[PDB]
């Protein structure tokens, strides 16, 4: 898994 | 009485979040003065984030790649630089509303406020501890990046956090205000992992000396403890060590309460052997280590 | 994703806050437009509170009286009257911060956030449950009657509690903005002691689903049950009943996780019936019963 | 015990 950017 | 998990009042956070749009990227930005902070991201595209190269990403860009909303008001770029991992935007206009600031970087086992925001508008209030490891166990959506945490001391809001991201556990992951990451991750989507957590002790003990303020009695014992046999007892259930200096801050309650620190440490390392057998402490079935002394002085006694 | 209690930004409610003063007595008002509301009790002196005849007590009074304090600015009082629990004074001078807003009274199982304060200064923000016997579990210390408590929609702030009182075992007491108390508790420092207490049992269904949406699903089973042998074992722990309109509002939360409102009872029996075996859910080791499905569904999907 | 009114 993965680490997510949290902008949209 | 009582004793809640409370944050600061967000007023004056309020009137400096903004909305910051780069292409079809948007998050918020924080509005100081003429200058917009917020999350370097916000200039990737969607493909651009699993290796993003910022630098190339930044020169590809110019002042008016940049839409900066305050309320239904647009703001006008007219400088933009990259510190670290958060973009400075220079606007025509200073934010009226700007409080008194401070810039601060924190330590790991201090809490702060999230005031959580999403297209520059502020949605709630909570508070968070820095975790040893680095992260905080937020509440973050998509769209969150660029809230901010902060504390008030007087009239001066000291800002310590901004948000960028979420790992995989689902913990989250961000800044100080010059950009500089809190532990050991990128604003990148990649595989990334917390180090091993630990459970901040000076915070137990304080939210302890606030359970005994407000009445909660059941878990004093008769018996007191060296520090080295409780630090002993600590390294084994994944607890940080106690200094003497967490002894020497715990004072005041210490004195409030009549029960020496010593010996509120014989009564953590009972539950910590034992459990509650079902009873509760302030409400909770756990031990809880999100309180620092400050935060239980503040509100034992009512700082407003 | 992740899941806190979460307050509402407090901004519009901290520019309505003044400090009112009475002879020696002082607590906090809440000013919108030309009126500041304020628990009646600020015209008691320290002995005038085992029994107070507040109709006495007011007629004796006068506008001069009442120093009411904006911040450094003095609002000058022009009239006042008795409304219930609270005292309505006229000033001289609309308030200019004066939100949108509405006096609205709450149910029992609903939450909303307390704006804490002291001196008309705000200290913290958190959140409460309205209690099905009409306390809240708040915290509160002297000088902290005439903080109120609300929610935000849109841009309208919704006053549903004004803070009057403690009782004896730490619990609070207080009024709707129309000055009707919460409960049958009265505004004198006598014996009182709330009504039994029950468990919010919708809303210990709604925080599962929240655990669900956050990735806990260790308590989750393969099982069912009726509505009817679920209230069996709700009111056995002390549980309120579930209606069918608490299962049609649990509604979107079963629609976004796939898992029927009476299979999550079946899972809400078990935990009932044999605890945790030393898991936790969403941090806590207890049922938590103090978010409301709004709540849920407000943070698991991001209103700002 | 008596309920406190919380003024000041």
């Amino acid at each position: 898994n993965r680490a997510t950017l949290q902008a949209i | 009485s009582g004793f809640r998990k409370m944050a600061f009042p967000s007023g004056k956070v309020e009137g400096c979040m903004v909305q910051v749009t780069c292409g079809t990227t948007t998050l918020n930005g924080l509005w100081l003065d003429d200058v917009v902070y917020c999350p370097r991201h916000v200039i990737c595209t969607s493909e651009d984030m699993l290796n993003p190269n910022y630098e190339d990403l930044l020169i590809r860009k110019s002042n008016h790649n940049f839409l900066v909303q305050a309320g239904n008001v647009q703001l006008r770029v007219i400088g933009h630089s990259m510190q670290n991992c958060v973009l400075k935007l220079k606007v025509d206009t200073a934010n009226p509303k700007t409080p008194k600031y401070k810039f601060v970087r924190i330590q790991p086992g201090q809490t702060f406020s999230v005031l959580a925001c999403y297209n520059g508008s502020p949605s709630g209030v909570y508070q968070c501890a820095m975790r040893p490891n680095f992260t905080i166990k937020g509440s973050f959506l998509n769209g969150s990046a660029g809230s901010v945490g902060f504390n008030i001391d007087y009239d001066c809001v000291s800002f310590c956090y901004m948000h960028h991201m979420e790992l995989p556990t689902g913990v989250h992951a961000g800044t100080d205000l010059e950009g500089n990451f809190y532990g050991p991750f990128v604003d990148r989507q990649t595989a990334q992992a917390a180090g091993t957590d630990t459970t901040i002790t000076v915070n137990v003990l304080a939210w302890l000396y606030a359970a005994v303020i407000n009445g909660d009695r059941w878990f004093l014992n008769r018996f007191t403890t060296t520090l080295n046999d409780f630090n002993l007892v600590a390294m084994k259930y994944n607890y940080e060590p106690l200094t003497q200096d967490h002894v020497d801050i715990l004072g005041p309650l210490s004195a409030q309460t009549g029960i020496a620190v010593l010996d509120m440490c014989a009564s953590l390392k009972e539950l910590l052997q034992n459990g509650m057998n079902g009873r509760t402490i302030l409400g909770s079935a756990l031990l809880e280590d999100e309180f620092t002394p400050f935060d239980v002085v503040r509100q034992c006694s009512g700082v407003t």
